[PDB]
DNA sequence: GCGAAAGACACAGATTTCTCCTTCGCATATAGGGATGCGAAGGAGAAATCTGTGTCTTTCGCAACCCTAAACC
């Protein structure tokens, strides 16, 4: 029952099992058509597994009698859920976790914006800090929008509240000459030495410079066709 | 002027005089320090042969800071153990000539049955100065053995035990290494449970940090704290003496213990040494001393540079013992009270800066030595918003170290150049799996960061869910022409009654729908 | 992909090795060179297959190398063979270093010499591929294969996600051109007067770009 | 639940297992103490005296509720704690596992952070607590 | 006779674990009271295993060799 459990948690995977070799013996799991070691598991694999492990266990423990004993009743707490886990990883964990056990109720805390993405907005809660008649206390509020399908940056600014683009110094001289191609003036000899900078960070290349100069030709063919007739 | 002809040109003159003053202020002595000031430190190249799960892989290595990205069953860790091996070699010739190091054991060399031998090759510059060192393990019963290869190793370490030797404030360089364990680490709480002088070679004693450097580290402190509080007294020479008249006492009864109890004869000859030290230290106060108040604040001014939600700290004595008191917004707390990430990330400066100012007892300012850290996993126990802050702090209060780390997330990715990222990547080349590495095609530093994780890492930035299937399945719709049909409208009622009619992303698809109508009527027409 | 124009032959060191000499890895670094010069004027700077840059503008150089449409092991008679020469990317995942591990028919591929692949496929919004309708049996046989062992189509990542960042970076000039467009039909003039204009700017304007063609055919549909 | 640092994310969880402790002890044996608040976790401010926790459990249409309290030094408190619905729920499910064998019972599990019968039959604890990144122990006890 | 590079030999000392020593609390076979005996936690202080330092051991392909046959050192 843990075997089966643990392999419909992970459908990647064909079987399981322990061997004993001539001068050892090991755990052996196929997938695809590749053999591999337990030991070869990175520690976001390894984490998963005895998480899952240890809640299968408690699970078939505690209900002797049900024919499936997968639909039990609790409560599960987790904190930082997201620890030591890669961004792909990140994205499919919440389903999975929600489709083997359907009738727990679980509470998690997070950290990461990828897990926000796949949550729907009914279940996220936000807690910030104002200060009401001279004292600092802490609220509850929710999101405005629904964050279920939302790329990763509108996950951040929107469940989160925080900038997606960091403040480099880099990133002021884009800004400043992204401001000055807007009222007319790409003429001058400071936006001239301020495109060098541009362009020597970045490139010929870098989409966004090219995003850039597709405004200028937008205006002079504006204009031209505007002559024209 | 070469270092090693200045070296090789003092070693010569050293055997002719035999007066150790004429060495003492030579111009050849002046001149070696001079050359030996003015270098930097640095790794330069690296390569691994069937050590553990690695088959095969040579890296190179930026002078400022590096970054590996990537999953893999392998796991990044294991280079960064490679680069610890070859480090303590270099430590322990320093510490006294010929010492061993660490060695390869057994079980770490790979388990083909097409493998005899692993190895670790390594170089160190230094200016124009290149050194390199192998270190080499061969399986039992093979027919031919291997040895290390030590000869540059022990020729730079005579280098530093040379000047050591004839100058007392010589500076030496910082190797450190902080594992995931930290966090336990960063979990201690009380003292659950001294030294008199504290010398450079007490850090010496291991590469990797654990758990005791924390309690020593609040030893540290308190004698800091004491010393500032003797310049605060402003004690005279009348102090000196008095310590000269108990040290001359204790001569005295040790004198009298000699004639007609080891361990109290050791004790006492310990005590007269740290007495000796001691004055010592009152003799270099003279000289400049080191005004230990400004240590203190320089230490505490630097932990609260990554705590800017913090107004001071202090150092509090009641119920006869010693407490830190932090004071945040209008309260104080105890350092047992506070979370995580603010445990980590005041372990993690604070043992830095005491192994720097311990290290570099000469410089003006002791944070501007040089060294190499290493560092796993930097993004542990941090929120979004310090993520896009630590690496312009860490660069830019020790200007001077070089930095290897390992990162999981985007958000620190897109705050790094593009050539200090490498990608690593597993390739099933001749039904054998490989080890690849690359670089990012574009510039990624200021860019968002979905655009970072989607150049720096390869991966989708959206999701897979059912509701993107539905819209992925409309959208082919409405761009072939066919939005006029029963299953659209179907579609489009489970689109709404999920994203909702206000939604941005719906409003494209409209606009759309509206333009490719209007084609369609002039079309028509 | 798109219609190669293949140019007069210069095969030139090429010339000089026959078949006796075979040992395609005897060939010296000056004549890939020169060949390597003739492949980027012929071919632009992208990769014949996925269309992904392969040349900056000249330390790091992008991973390229010479492909045979043919199989070097089957088909030894065009080793040397310049009709049988391209340029592909370093992309461990597709093309040419993904084509070698596949097993197929060789006479039911698509060679953009030949044929014009226009005809079959039309890219989406998203970054997905659309089969045409209305084919024979043998078209379909080969636009469907040719996108399973080249793994142009895959179910999500890969070539999609950068399909479609390429073009949600390029549909701010979609939109205004056609607003240009749909202002200048609100008023009076002649239908190929505007559209022979509008066509020549924006083609003007999306030469040398990743991916251009699947920007030329978002770019027609929303056209009136 | 979403914040920063410093924010009470875990305050919420280590909340609800003080609640959930008394609850387990009361289902293993009548009248049995649970966990106890800390002196240092209660507020630091001046005017505050002593601090509660207030819980409601919902089982189809039954209902119950559980406060529990801690006074700071001296101070009043609210008398002591109110567990008199806890003990109606363990005497029903005593009561109900005495009778008929093999029945069912409720799960509490709380993964916490690094910090620092039929179980007693194979290898297994009954404790609340359960800590990652310990793949050794599993991997012989499998 | 003995380069460089890893082990054997001898001598300290250190530390976590465990096993002996209070202390009073209980208990249960004799109608309540008292007593011989055992169980529960601190609190030691003992001991096996591990770790660290200093003096030897070993024996190089070791600037600088002749060119005809056999045997010996
Ligand atoms: N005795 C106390 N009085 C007042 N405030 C306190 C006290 N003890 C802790 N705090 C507050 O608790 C805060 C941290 O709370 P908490 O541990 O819930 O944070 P967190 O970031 O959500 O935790 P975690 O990283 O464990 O998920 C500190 O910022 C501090 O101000
Ligand atoms: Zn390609």
């Amino acid at each position: 029952s843990v075997i089966n459990t643990i392999l419909k948690f992970l459908p990647e995977f064909q079987w399981i099992k322990l061997v004993y070799g001539d001068d050892d013996y090991k755990i052996i799991l196929k997938k695809g058509e590749v053999e591999l070691d337990i030991q070869q598991l990175s520690q976001g694999e390894k984490t998963i597994f005895t998480l899952v492990g240890d809640l299968a266990r408690r699970l078939i423990l505690l209900n002797p009698n049900l024919s499936n004993p997968l639909l039990g009743y609790g409560i599960v707490l987790i904190d930082e859920i997201d620890l030591h886990l890669h961004p792909q990883w990140q994205q499919t964990i919440i389903e999975r976790l929600t489709s083997t056990f359907p009738n727990v109720q679980f509470v998690i805390t997070t950290h990461s914006p990828q897990v926000l993405s796949t949550v729907s907005s009914r279940s996220v809660r936000i807690l910030q800090e104002v200060e009401v008649d001279g004292v600092n206390d802490l609220i509850v509020s929710h999101p405005d929008y629904q964050i279920k399908g939302v790329s990763n940056q509108d996950a951040l600014l929107y469940g989160m509240r925080t900038d997606p683009i960091p403040s480099t110094k880099e990133n002021g001289w884009l800004e400043e000459y992204k401001k000055l191609v807007e009222l007319n003036r790409y003429s001058s000899d400071e936006a001239l030495l301020l495109r060098e900078k541009v362009i020597k960070h970045f490139g010929l290349d870098h989409p966004l410079v090219q995003e850039c100069d597709d405004l200028i030709s937008v205006l002079e063919f504006k204009n031209k066709i505007n002559q024209h007739f | 002027m070469n270092l090693e002809t200045c070296y090789v040109d003092f070693l010569e003159l050293e055997s002719h005089v035999i007066n150790e003053d004429y060495l003492k202020e030579s111009v050849e002595l002046q001149k070696l320090i001079s050359t030996l000031n003015e270098s930097k430190f640095h790794l330069n190249k690296i390569g691994i042969h069937d050590f553990k799960r690695i088959r095969e892989l040579q890296i190179s290595l930026e002078d400022d800071l590096t970054v590996f990205v990537g999953d893999n069953g392998f796991g990044k860790s294991t280079i960064l153990d490679a680069i610890a091996i070859v480090l303590s070699w270099l430590r322990s010739n320093i510490e006294k000539e010929s010492k061993p190091g660490t060695y390869i054991k057994s079980h770490e060399v790979n388990n083909s049955v097409d493998v005899e031998y692993a190895s670790i090759d390594a170089n160190i510059k230094l200016k124009d100065f290149n050194t390199s060192i192998l270190i080499t393990k061969a399986k039992e019963g093979a027919y031919y053995s291997r040895n290390n290869e030590l000869l540059g190793v022990k020729k730079l370490a005579s280098i530093y035990r040379l000047v050591n030797k004839y100058v007392d404030n010589a500076s030496l360089p910082l190797m450190a290494y902080y594992s995931i364990a930290r966090s336990y680490i960063g979990g201690g709480v009380d003292r659950k449970r001294t030294k008199t002088v504290w010398s450079k070679f007490d850090v010496y004693d291991e590469i990797e940090f654990d758990r005791n450097d924390f309690t020593d580290f609040f030893q540290w402190l308190v004698f800091l704290h004491n010393r500032a509080s003797q310049e605060k007294l402003s004690e005279s020479q009348t102090t000196i003496n008095a310590l000269f008249s108990d040290i001359q006492s204790l001569k005295a009864t040790l004198t009298q213990l000699s004639a007609i109890d080891s361990t109290v004869i050791k004790g006492l000859e310990l005590s007269l040494k740290e007495k000796l030290n001691y004055m010592k230290s009152l003799q270099s106060g003279e000289h400049k001393f080191n005004n230990a108040v400004s240590l203190y604040d320089s230490v505490i001014n630097t932990i609260l540079k990554f705590l800017p939600e913090f107004q001071w700290i202090k150092l509090v004595y009641g119920d006869d013992d010693y407490k830190i008191i932090l004071k945040k917004g209008e309260v104080e707390l105890d350092i047992q009270q506070l979370s995580q990430g603010e445990k980590t990330i005041f372990t993690l400066v604070g043992d830095l800066a005491r192994r720097l100012i311990l290290l570099n007892p000469n410089l003006s300012n002791p944070l501007l030595g040089y060294g190499i850290v290493l560092i796993d996993e930097i993004d542990l126990h941090l929120h979004p918003q310090w993520q896009q802050t630590i690496i312009e702090r860490l660069t830019s209060t020790f200007p001077n170290v070089q930095f290897v780390i390992t990162t999981h997330s985007p958000q620190v990715l897109s705050t790094v150049s593009s050539r200090s990222v490498r990608i690593l990547q597993e390739v099933e080349v001749d039904g054998v799996n490989d080890l690849i590495v690359s670089h990012p095609d574009y510039q990624i530093k200021g860019v968002s960061n979905q655009d970072a994780l989607l150049y720096g890492m390869r991966t989708d930035p959206i999701p897979s869910t059912k509701e993107n299937g539905w819209l992925e399945e409309y959208k082919k719709l409405v761009e072939l022409n066919r939005y006029s049909s029963d299953e659209a409208l179907l579609l489009r009622e489970k689109v709404i009654k999920h994203f909702g009619l206000d939604h941005p992303l719906v409003q494209e698809c409209d606009d759309l729908i509206s333009v490719l109508e209007f084609k369609n009527k002039i079309n028509q027409h | 992909m798109k219609y190669l124009s293949r140019q007069m032959p210069g095969p030139s060191v090429l010339n000089k090795f026959d078949y006796r000499r075979d040992d395609w890895n005897s060939l010296s670094s000056n004549d890939k060179k020169e060949i390597w010069e003739e492949i980027i004027k012929m071919q632009g700077k992208l990769c014949a297959y996925c269309e992904k840059k392969i040349e900056h503008h000249k330390k790091n150089k992008v991973e390229r190398h010479i492909e045979h449409f043919y199989r070097k092991s089957y088909y030894k008679n065009l080793t040397f063979e310049w009709s049988n020469l391209f340029g592909s990317c370093g992309e461990p995942q597709r093309c040419g270093f993904y084509k070698d591990k596949q097993k197929y028919n060789d006479d039911d591929l698509i060679k953009a010499d030949r044929q014009n692949p226009d005809v079959f496929f039309h890219f989406l919004e998203n970054g997905d591929v659309h089969i045409r309708e209305g084919l024979n049996e043998k078209e379909h046989k080969m636009a469907e294969v040719t996108l399973r062992v080249f793994n142009l189509n895959p179910s999500s990542g890969g070539v999609k996600a950068e399909r479609r960042r390429a073009i949600e970076l390029s549909m701010t000039l979609i939109k205004e051109l056609v607003g240009c467009a749909s202002q200048l039909i609100e008023s009076g003039c002649e239908i190929e007067d505007v559209r022979s204009m509008v066509f020549d700017e924006f083609k003007k304007n999306v030469k040398d770009r990743c991916f251009t063609t699947a920007i030329k055919h978002v770019f027609e549909n929303r056209m009136p």
